[PDB]
């Protein structure tokens, strides 16, 4: 049955409006990771963009997987945006090393676990210096385990429009044992830290007082953790 | 404005003329403006925190393959 263009256009801003929270749950989201320099109207930004680009190549009749599909284009759209930035630029690697260094020299000098003040110290930086590069260095190992998680949604959000519930649930299966292999493969410690963070959605910095340690300890944990996953998954 | 500034914002943006990449900024800023006007984030998040530490060092907080499965599936897809 035809449409009329005012319906069509209304049709489209509702859809529009309908799913704007959705965007700024994903930005927030998203901004727990990312330094606290990243303004959040800018990831919304490109989110709106990706939703009314998801919105207007929509055909699929099964809601959920609407949704299921405007998120993933939304995300999408975010981590374009982001990783158009400097995150996995070469100075970033070297203040890795440089601090990782730093770390390792003050744990043997101090016989215990250095504190982010004592860090960001002998780096001759603020502790708020810190913390960015910390964000920016974890960040760039989210990217590049993105860009995994990405291969694989480019090819089944090209099966599921065209798939049963039944065969939906297996290819999803699939992923979910994948994904399961590889987080067994991960150290107690380094497994703990990844629960806490995106199992309980808490930021590096609350990890850190559950964990009684420092933001450095927990970041080299994160920073490990991701980078272990995106080797398993790649192989 | 939580719903009709919305709307109005949405419809400058799907009506670009007025040069686009310009003007959609702004446009697109007042809408994320909009969406995070009265954010008060952290809703039990101190509590949360406390809740979990006091669960870490109780010995009372279970560590599965599930839970981390779930956490990065449902953060990236």
């Amino acid at each position: 049955h035809m449409k009329n263009p005012y319906s069509n256009q209304i049709e489209r801003e509702e859809l529009i409006l309908k799913y704007l929270p959705l965007v700024k749950a994903i930005a927030t989201n998203i901004k727990k990771h990312l330094p606290e320099d990243v303004d959040i109207r800018d990831l919304i930004s490109y989110g709106v963009i990706g939703l009314i680009k998801a919105v207007d190549n929509l055909s699929t009749e099964n809601p959920k997987r609407a949704e299921a599909y405007i998120k993933l284009r939304i995300k999408g759209a975010i981590y374009d945006y982001l990783r158009s930035l400097d995150f996995g630029s070469r100075q970033v690697r070297e203040k890795e090393r440089r601090i990782k260094e730093v770390v390792e020299k003050l744990k043997e000098k101090l016989g215990r676990e250095p504190t982010d003040e004592e860090v960001a110290k002998e780096l001759g930086i603020s502790t708020e210096e810190l913390f960015k590069t910390l964000d920016k260095i974890n960040f760039s190992y989210i990217l590049s385990l993105e860009e995994v998680f990405r291969d694989f949604a480019r090819d089944y959000s090209e099966l599921i429009p065209s798939s049963t519930n039944v065969e939906e649930e297996v290819i999803k299966r699939e992923l979910t044992e994948k994904v399961k292999e590889a987080v067994s493969k991960l150290p107690e410690r380094e497994k703990l830290v990844i629960q806490l963070i995106f199992y309980e959605e808490l930021p590096a910095k609350e990890v850190a007082k559950i964990l009684e340690t420092s933001v450095s300890r927990v970041s080299q944990l994160k920073a490990k953790a991701l980078e272990r996953l995106r080797e398993m998954l790649s192989n | 404005v939580n719903r009709i500034e919305l709307s109005r914002l949405i419809g400058l943006l799907l009506e670009t003329s007025g040069t686009n990449k310009i003007e959609d900024k702004v446009t697109l800023s007042k809408i994320a403006q909009e969406l995070s006007k009265n954010d008060v984030e952290e809703k039990d998040l101190e509590k949360k925190v406390k809740e979990l530490k006091e669960k870490i060092e109780k010995g009372e907080y279970e560590v599965s393959d599930e839970k981390v499965v779930k956490g990065l599936i449902e953060f990236f897809t």
